[PDB]
């Protein structure tokens, strides 16, 4: 059981890792989209709604 | 009587004996064969993984 554990943790690593890759290259494009969508009109429309909203 | 019925519980005993060791070194093998398997599923898990 223990070199079973071993070879969980060596599985583990690799799939946290792949995780952390998919998360930071989303939020690279998340970031890189937002230098053209969030506007002073789109930041006041959502003001408006979140204010508004209940 | 009773001095040989003693012989022949003791020997009926060690029989018994016997027998639950002869049980309990197939159960020891099984399960290292057993946990052999289970060690080559992990392995293949990882690779799926």
């Amino acid at each position: 059981e223990k070199r079973i554990s071993e070879i969980e943790d060596a599985a583990f690593l690799a799939r946290e890792k792949a995780k952390a890759d998919a998360e930071y290259y989303a939020a690279h494009k998340y970031a890189t989209s937002n230098k053209h969508k969030l506007t002073p009109e789109y930041l006041e429309l959502k003001k408006y709604q979140a204010i508004a909203s209940n | 009587i009773a001095a040989q019925k003693q012989k022949v519980v003791e020997k009926e005993a060690e029989t018994e004996r016997k027998k639950a060791l002869i049980e309990a070194e197939k159960v020891a093998q099984v399960a290292e064969i057993t946990y052999g398997q289970k060690v080559m599923e992990k392995e293949t898990e990882k690779k799926i993984s």
